[PDB]
């Protein structure tokens, strides 16, 4: 109806934003003395995800789809 | 009622905007590249430095692609018309895209055919 002294906690609480991109760098790495392409695309047995879907930078993870794919080294 | 290179470049560029296209970021760009749905490279004018447009042509080339010349980026980044702000603003595009085919497939134009196959062979 109104406000119920609300303003107090989480003050004027953000929308949920992680990261603010202008430019890919360091994942784009194609020096090889040749100015060849490199990349590192791994997909899952599928048709609606392929090696077109970009991949999230890991030590060891392979994220692809929605799937939800868990293969890792042990 | 004159046959011009940059003539065929205004209108391919509008008609990219039109069908499909906008391919504004880098991101959601090289998927495009990857699955060879687009088949046009948009190369930034007067960069900083060299690097960037070097790369930029080793992409397109690598990539089987025509080495199709865009000059003056700033006027380009007019011509999409979405700047809003009367004409403040000015957005430029980092890559064209050529999905959803260019033309209509059952009336094609003849001023982009001229550009591809005088660039392919």
């Amino acid at each position: 109806k109104k406000r119920k002294k609300k303003s107090y906690t989480t003050p004027k609480k953000n929308k949920h934003k992680r990261k603010k991109v202008k430019l890919a760098v360091l994942k784009y790495y194609k020096v090889d003395e040749n100015g060849k392409i490199s990349r590192l695309r791994r997909e899952c047995p599928s048709d609606e995800c392929g090696a077109g879907v970009f991949m999230a930078s890991h030590f060891d993870r392979h994220y692809c789809g929605k799937c939800c794919l868990t293969y890792c080294f042990n | 009622g004159v046959m011009d290179v940059n003539t065929a470049l205004q209108e391919v560029l509008k008609t990219a905007l039109i069908h499909d296209g906008l391919a504004r970021g880098i991101r959601e760009a090289a998927k495009a590249l990857d699955k060879r749905q687009a088949h046009l490279c948009v190369l930034a004018s007067n960069c900083d430095e060299p690097m960037y447009v070097k790369l930029v042509e080793a992409l397109c080339a690598e990539h089987q692609i025509n080495l199709i010349k865009v000059d003056d980026n700033k006027k380009l980044g007019e011509w999409v018309g979405l700047c809003k702000i009367d004409r403040e603003g000015k957005p430029r595009k980092v890559v064209g895209c050529s999905c959803v085919v260019v033309k209509d497939y059952g009336k094609e134009s003849q001023a982009k055919d001229v550009i591809e196959e005088y660039f392919k062979c």
